[PDB]
RNA sequence: UAGCUAGUAGGUGGGGUAACGGCUCACCUAGGCGACGAUCCCUAGCUGGUCUGAGAGGAUGACCAGCCACACUGGAACUGA
RNA sequence: CCCGCAGAAGAAGCACCGGCUAACUCCGUGCCAGCAGCCGCGGUAAUACGGAGGGUGCAAGCGUUAAUCGGAAUUACUGGGCGUAAAGCGCACGCAGGCGGUUUGUUAAGUCAGAUGUGAAAUCCCCGGGCUCAACCUGGGAACUGCAUCUGAUACUGGCAA
């Protein structure tokens, strides 16, 4: 339960005097498999350590989830920057249906059964964790009465 | 009676040739606003008697001509 | 305008709440009490007030739980442009079932919880949570 | 519509054994397995999660001996099927005849049970089927049939059948050569290497 | 006049008819005024194969309805009380 | 925006433009070879890509290539058309199916014979 | 395309049809329809349903069944339930 | 449908392998010949042209084209936008229309409720049954989210009154 898993790798380009020089970026997500998850970025020159100093900086960065089973109790709407995306509890029938790339912080997050989609542009450094809040923001499905009672 | 319409007159100035309006409200089938939608009615009644801006009591008959297939039977207030 | 109260209501409270302001007062109305009175009896507001008399001036207590307000979220529904009227089969269930719906029926202003008891339906006026 | 090609090619792909040499020896070597499927055999395939998605239900296809439009239905029926998409593929897949029948021994490899199937040399409840797809449901009883009994293939095919893990949902014979199908396999029998989601998200998208 | 007569709904060399009450000038296959059994001449000896709600058929006879030959056979063939 | 506006205007879709008067959106339609060219492509690429000037059976006369490694088509040749434009030659939007009418396979091709019009050589 | 309408809209009476009826006629009234879109123009048989879509929708109306219309084109009637 | 007879005997092709995308090397060619769904390949070491070996995918089919919807939240009712990206009429008054503070009474059209009828059969779906399986055939439910009539409910909307 380690469990770590990159999402997307890229190079960019920085342009000087001499020419271009590029460099890599690292997007990974991390999670226990039961809350717990947590994104980092990190870039270098080379890509082994891009992806390297990624998956520290979602070591740390790593917020966790009320889950309700393997699932979410309610459905959840998330939004950063150009990303909007949506997901669903989905009563599993077997569930984790959802655009690669959310389906790792998903995955790696403990949620058993979700059916999501993602809207706007499909930019995965800000669709993870537009789902990231999207699941910080949903609320204790018991402690809403926690909320209330008085 | 089998059904009651209700509806105010808009003309009567025409040998029982009155024909009335029907306003009823309903759910765009699209967009969900209520809207209004019209149904002028000619309408049977002898000898002239009930005034533009009538409200009134209609009921469908068998045809009386090309046009009128329903007649009053009371009438609800006047002058507006 | 003053032309939809309600929605002057819901938002004075989502924006009071956003403030952290203790109470916050508005013209009061026969409809405005009974929502605020669903929404005491099911626990998003304080306590309500409605102190005058000629120019009535319902008045409400905003509660706050941990750091947060109670009102995670609060908004209108049925508007006067545009009139919302759900059947019972078809009442809608807000955050799964935490939060409510206030909506207004043949008896009354409840909640989809108790309309859908009460067996009927009408205008849902309006979704906290 | 039959693979027909070198059976054992495909194991090196896939990875893996899919026992479609099955009959003798075991744990290959005395092949070539694994570092060339082909020409460029030692490359090393770092492939997408498309890839590994394809390769697995691929894996599964080139055992039970199915090509795509029936393996597309199998799963289309899966998931129409309450209860677990993933694991009601593999149902319908075991309770195949051809399947039944290699699983009860009666044939040395499922290409080979099949071939029996074709060749109508058994029967269920008394009744001769010669078409593989035969869905077996359970208390059936798949037999060998009279004529054409303990023939040279049906031995040995008896015989290293109880080398293999032998089933449990199913009760066989020998001497007979009949067998009983008591109940449709469980998600825990069987499998291990096996990754459902995967190839249910395959046909998912 | 409206008879009672067989209307293969059937399938090539498998046949299976639908026995309805019907304006006997339609199509075989066509419009009719309900269905009132159905007759599976492939039964075969297991169980089922020629149901016939006899009380609507002995309604709409009395009602004036005519009866066709293969319906009168399997009418006097469903014995008629046992 | 407003519901009132929706109401009167309502939305209205987009309506797509075929990209091949193919005319009657047709699998392929057959023509006469008016005239058979051979232009020099856009910007980046060069080259002498072989085409031809059809008239179509319904009269349309339009520009379509004649795809392959050589082709003994000429004027008054009678070619069979299908979907398929040539990015790179702007305006020409079909393609010259190779081996229909009188329009002929290419010589000694072995791959990929299906496209292009070739027999299965006697193995 | 912003106006359209003289059997036009209604009344009375005769005639008429298996029947109600401007169906028709004579006379009287001056009506009737129309931005909730008439008139004009373009296109088109309608349905059950069919394909697609998580749905809402979108697209569609072979094959099956229902209704309608047509029978070389225009027009007419006769017979007959 | 069953029984015998002979011999593996009569029965495998199509597209792809630069990225998107499952599959890589050699030879030829040299901005030519040519490819190309989109990005783009070809000017001497071309995994992109053409042939070859190998491989990947489908299989009595395989590819190409044409065609609807999908992914397209890209006409956004559900479900979008207009400072600088497409988009606020140069500004104002104002008919129709849309919307309208606050109390009470009344009305009961909208709204809500139950009852009843109707919503053809087939289809779709659910559980079975019959063809060696299946396609196919079929029993029975379910569904037809709709309409209409009656009776009720009065909070909200509309009508009336003050
Ligand atoms: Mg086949
Ligand atoms: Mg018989
Ligand atoms: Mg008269
Ligand atoms: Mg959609
Ligand atoms: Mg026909
Ligand atoms: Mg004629
Ligand atoms: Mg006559
Ligand atoms: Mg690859
Ligand atoms: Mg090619
Ligand atoms: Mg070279
Ligand atoms: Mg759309
Ligand atoms: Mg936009
Ligand atoms: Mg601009
Ligand atoms: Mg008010
Ligand atoms: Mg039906
Ligand atoms: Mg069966
Ligand atoms: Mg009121």
């Amino acid at each position: 339960e380690l469990q770590e898993k990159l999402i997307a790798v890229n190079r960019v380009s920085k342009t000087v005097k001499g020419g271009r020089i590029f460099s890599f970026t690292a997007l990974t997500v991390v999670g226990d498999g039961n809350g717990r998850v947590g994104f980092g970025y990190g870039k270098a020159r080379e890509v082994p350590a891009a992806i390297q100093k990624a998956m520290e900086k979602a070591r740390r960065n790593m917020i966790n989830v009320a889950l309700n089973n393997g699932t979410l109790q309610h459905p959840v709407k998330g939004v950063h920057t150009g990303s909007r995306v949506f997901m669903q509890p989905a009563s599993e029938g077997t569930g984790i249906i959802a655009g690669g790339a959310m389906r790792a912080v998903l995955e790696v997050a403990g949620v058993h059964n979700v059916l999501a989609k993602a809207y706007g542009s499909t930019n995965p450094i800000n669709v993870v964790r537009a789902t990231i809040d999207g699941l910080e923001n949903m609320n204790s499905p018991e402690m809403v009465a926690a909320k209330r009672g008085k | 009676k089998i059904r009651t319409l209700q509806g105010r007159v808009v003309s009567d100035k025409m040998e029982k040739s009155i024909v009335v309006a029907i306003e009823r409200f309903v759910k765009h089938p699209i967009y969900g606003k209520f809207i209004k939608r019209t149904t002028k009615l000619h309408v049977h009644d002898e000898n002239n008697e009930c005034g533009i801006g009538d409200v009134v009591e209609i009921r469908e008959c068998r045809p009386l001509s090309k046009t009128k297939s329903w007649t009053l039977v009371r009438v609800v207030e006047k002058a507006v | 305008s003053m032309q939809d109260p309600i929605a002057d209501m819901l938002t004075r409270i989502r924006n009071g709440q956003a403030a952290n302001k203790a109470a916050v007062t508005m013209p009061s109305s026969k409809l405005k009490v009974a929502i605020a009175n669903v929404l005491k009896e099911e626990g998003f507001i304080e306590d309500f007030k409605v102190e005058g008399d000629t120019k009535p001036e319902l008045e409400l207590t905003l509660k706050y739980f941990q750091g947060k307000a109670v009102v995670e979220s609060i908004q209108r529904v049925s508007r006067p442009g545009l009139r919302i009227y759900k059947r019972k089969d078809e009442l809608p269930k807000v955050m799964a079932g935490l939060g409510i719906a206030v909506v207004s029926t043949s008896k009354g202003v409840m909640t989809d919880r108790a309309a859908r008891q009460a067996g009927l339906g009408g205008e849902i006026i309006c979704y906290v949570a | 519509a039959r693979y027909l090609g070198p059976k054992l090619k495909l194991s090196r792909r896939e990875g893996t054994d899919l026992f479609l040499k099955s009959g003798v020896r075991a744990i290959d070597t005395k092949c070539k397995i694994e570092q060339a499927p082909g020409q460029h055999g030692a490359r090393k395939p770092r492939l997408s999660d498309y890839g590994v998605q394809l390769r697995e239900k691929q894996k599964v296809r080139r055992i039970y001996g199915v090509l795509e439009r029936q393996f597309r239905n199998y799963y289309k029926e899966a998931a129409r099927l309450k209860g677990n998409t993933g694991e009601n593929l593999l149902a319908l897949l075991e309770g195949r005849l051809d399947n039944v029948v290699y699983r009860m021994g009666f044939g040395a490899t499922r290409a080979e049970a099949r071939q029996l199937v074709s060749h109508k040399a058994i029967m269920v409840n008394g009744r001769v089927v010669n078409i593989a797809s035969y869905q077996v449901s359970p208390n059936d009883v798949v037999s060998i049939r009279e004529k054409a009994k303990k023939q040279s293939r049906v031995k040995a095919a008896l015989e290293l059948a109880e080398q293999r893990e032998k089933p449990t949902w199913l009760e066989v014979d020998a001497g007979k050569m009949e067998g009983t199908f008591k109940r449709k396999p469980e998600r825990s029998d069987l499998s291990a290497d096996i990754n459902e989601h995967l190839i249910v998200e395959l046909y998912s998208k | 006049m409206v008879t009672i007569r067989l209307a293969r709904h059937g399938a090539k060399k498998r046949p299976f008819y639908q026995v309805v009450v019907a304006d006997s000038r339609n199509a075989r296959n066509g419009r009719f005024i309900e269905r009132v059994g159905f007759f599976n001449p492939i039964a075969s000896e297991k169980e089922e194969g020629t149901r016939l709600d006899l009380d609507r058929i002995a309604h709409w006879v009395g009602q004036g309805a005519t009866i066709s030959d293969r319906v009168a056979a399997l009418i006097k063939e469903v014995n008629k009380a046992a | 925006a407003t519901v009132n506006q929706l109401v009167r205007k309502p939305r209205a879709r987009k309506v797509a433009k075929s990209n091949v008067p193919a005319l009657e959106a047709c699998p392929q339609k057959r023509g006469v070879c008016t005239r058979v060219y051979t232009t020099t492509p856009k910007k980046p690429n060069s080259a002498l890509r072989k085409v031809c000037r059809v008239r179509l059976t319904n009269g349309f006369e339009v520009t379509s290539y004649i795809g392959g490694e050589g082709h003994n088509l000429q004027e008054h040749s009678v070619i069979l058309i299908r979907g398929g434009r040539v990015k790179d030659l702007p305006g020409v939007r079909y393609h010259t199916v190779r081996g229909a009418l009188d329009c002929s396979g290419v010589k000694d091709r072995k791959q990929a014979r299906s496209k292009y019009g070739v027999k299965r050589p006697k193995a």
